[PDB]
């Protein structure tokens, strides 16, 4: 079965940059030709969409974000990653990554998130 | 894209938008020519007015391929203009009307408490009346000009007319139509590629 | 037998400010022509095929 | 961005009562809304693909339908485990976004 | 609808004249819109129908 | 051979006050497409069964 | 009569080039445009039959397209071999017309 | 193949008939179901199209020429003919026969011509 798993420090100072890494495995993030997508919950907040990659390399961005938003792919060991530069508090959340799948539909493909992984929580603090 | 947000900068209602949208998308290429220059074609009339509605870089701005005409003067002189389509291409030829939150503006402006404006071609024929009403405010504006346009064939004369209110055409487009060519709605990245 | 009788049927005048129900119009008549030709010469290669197995 | 509203904020309802969640979007999205179920602690889980549709492995007494911006999440025979928020996501754009999400307290 | 008010007024001896027609269910009043127009076949008026 | 190009279409926008002309849009687009995923897929289902009938 | 309306008269390009030559209707007549290659001294060649097809035999360098009134004959890759008078015919009403001809030069 | 091979005299006086004729081979004009056409161009000027007859005997003709021109058909000997009356100075021109062919389209068969034959020069003088 797929399996999304993500990882990072948990902890960043202020003004350093942000990483974290999922690795995705049951699935090939090579062959299936789906996006692969990042997005947060800050706590006490609903959902915020990070952004997403495609399999060519293509990648989005949430246009609030989009100039700090770093979004990578390794194909050779199935794994995305995320970078945000300047961290501040505003950037506590847990972070999560989804594998973004789909049905043809009238109107063209119809996407939906169906894997989520677990979440990882970053605080910001020093 | 999905979501525009760039369209009429004085709020009003654009005639016929949706089957504008339907003839541009045949067209492959257009010439942006200036069909009523300001420079000389209004010697009577301001042609210098601004809306905060439309503020590009913090200054009052206004359509660019539209001129503001108001009064100069304490005059409101009746016009008449003309244009002869010597393109041999159809020209879309843009204009719009003005409708003053009250009749304080109207006088201010246009000198006139009944201004109309006339627009005729060979097969085109409209008047418009001013409505003067204080309307909810949009983009801060209490009033509204509304957008019209016609498409003009080869050899034909299109002829404005008007005592006031009128938002004249500057620029006007000579339109080449090409075949296979549409609209998209999309958010997709661009790039150097190439396909079929 | 399965295939009926064409009725009559003419074409619409629309406006110059119509185009988009004159399109509509044309895309429906060009949709249901392209459709009953693929059905007409499918059955046909169909049918021959099994005649000539049956013989 | 187009905006999704969700309502009520906040709901509570008693076990086998029936629950109605609304969703509104800001811009015709058509069939293109997903709607998710998050237990605290955890990331959400997929309920609804189509606006109409269910993911395998959810429970038949959840369902949905919709047009074009105004959508519904409902749950038959309220259960103790649908204790949860919900949220309500487009896919139509792609600055995807999500409603603010309804908490469904029980009883 | 007349290229000029000169027309109008000998013609029709009136500024504000007014066409009225009404049935059980339908109703519209028309107002003749008075300008120069290009010429098509020689006129600079209009008759709509 | 027997399934044509497709050629470029695109959608239409409709006022709030056309809505049963987008109504009518969408109803067309929607049939046609049911219509030739319904011909495309039997046609491949019964290609299938006598190419090992065939062999 | 519906008439044919080309554009320019006369062009001029050099081996290699691209020439665009346009023809306008001044009524619609959708797919029924054809367009003939004269040669000094010759009948007429059909080069292309539907506004958008190639009549066997022809070049592969020549195309076009159109739809109601508006349409374009296009040669890529010029070859001196292509001087000739270039013909927009419609075939759409009984009284056929064809427009004056362009003369295409070579350099 | 299909050939059309126009002839005639070359010259004609004013005020004459001028009478022309198309031998069709490689092909019949009492099979096909074609319509078959005549043509002109005047010397520096483009081309004008003066009629054409069908199988069943069926004419038309150029509106402008209509009173002058007349146009038969011999199926025994697969040929076109085009006489003119009262000829003159603005006759003078190639005369062209040509086949019409189709391919059904949207819209209906979808016309064009394609054999065009070689063209005879007729001039008009004494
Ligand atoms: C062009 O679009 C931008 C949006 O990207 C408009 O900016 C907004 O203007 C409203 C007031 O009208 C403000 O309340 C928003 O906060 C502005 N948004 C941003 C991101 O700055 C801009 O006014 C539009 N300009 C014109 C001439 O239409
Ligand atoms: C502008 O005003 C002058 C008088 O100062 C007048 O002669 C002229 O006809 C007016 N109209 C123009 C320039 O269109
Ligand atoms: C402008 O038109 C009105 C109405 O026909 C007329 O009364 C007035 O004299 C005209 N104007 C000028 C500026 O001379």
């Amino acid at each position: 079965q797929v399996q999304l798993r993500e990882s990072g420090p948990g902890l960043v100072k202020p003004s350093q940059t942000l990483s974290l890494t999922c690795t995705v495995s049951g699935d090939s993030i090579s062959n299936g030709g789906l996006y692969w997508n990042w997005i947060r919950q800050r706590p006490g907040r609903g959902l915020e969409w990070i952004g997403y990659i495609y399999y060519n390399g293509v990648t989005t961005y949430n246009p609030s974000l989009r100039s700090r938003i770093a979004i990578s792919l390794e194909t050779a060991k199935n794994q995305l990653s995320l970078r945000l530069s300047s961290v501040s508090a505003a950037d506590t959340a847990i972070y999560y990554c989804a594998r973004e799948g789909w049905v043809p539909d009238y109107g063209g493909r119809n996407y939906y998130l169906d894997f989520w992984g677990q979440g990882t929580l970053v605080t910001v603090s020093s | 894209t999905p979501n525009p947000e760039n369209g009429t900068c004085y709020p009003g209602y654009f005639a016929d938008y949706e089957e504008l949208r339907e003839q541009l998308s045949s067209v492959s290429s257009f010439e942006r020519f200036e069909i009523f220059p300001k420079e000389s074609s209004w010697p009577n009339h301001t042609v210098t007015g601004v809306s905060a509605s439309c503020s590009h870089n913090g200054k009052s701005s206004f359509y660019r391929n539209l001129l503001w005409l108001t009064g100069k003067n304490g005059l409101y002189p009746n016009l008449s203009k003309s244009y002869v389509n010597n393109k041999e291409k159809e020209v879309l030829v843009l204009w719009g009307v003005h409708h003053p939150p009250n009749i304080g503006n109207q006088r201010a402006l246009y000198h006139t408490e009944n201004a109309y404006v006339s627009v005729v071609s060979s097969h085109y024929s409209r008047r418009f009346t001013p409505e003067i009403a204080k309307r909810p405010k949009v983009r801060d504006q209490e009033g509204r000009i509304n957008y019209y346009w016609t498409l003009l064939e080869p050899g034909d004369t299109i002829i404005f007319e008007a005592n006031g209110n009128l938002i004249a055409p500057w620029y006007a487009f000579a339109l080449s139509r090409g075949f296979g060519s549409g609209i998209i709605t999309s958010n997709a990245p661009m790039d150097e590629c190439d396909a079929k | 037998e399965k295939m009926n009788t064409q009725f009559t049927a003419v074409g619409k005048e629309f406006n110059k400010l119509e185009r988009r129900m004159e399109n509509l119009n044309k895309k429906v008549d060009d949709g249901f022509l392209d459709i009953w030709t693929y059905n007409a010469e499918l059955l046909v290669l169909l049918e021959n095929e099994r005649t000539l197995d049956f013989h | 961005d187009i905006q999704m509203t969700q309502s009520p904020s906040s709901l509570s309802a008693s076990v086998g009562d029936r629950v109605t969640i609304t969703c509104r979007a800001s811009h015709n999205i058509q069939n293109f809304l997903n709607w998710y179920q998050q237990k605290p602690g955890k990331a959400p889980k997929l309920l609804i693909y189509a606006a109409s549709t269910l993911q395998s492995g959810v429970p038949s007494r959840f369902s949905g339908s919709g047009s074009r911006t105004d959508f519904t999440l409902t749950i038959s025979s309220l259960q103790p485990e649908d204790f949860a928020a919900y949220y309500c996501q487009q896919s139509y754009g792609l600055p995807r976004t999500f409603g603010q999400g309804t908490r469904l307290e029980i009883k």
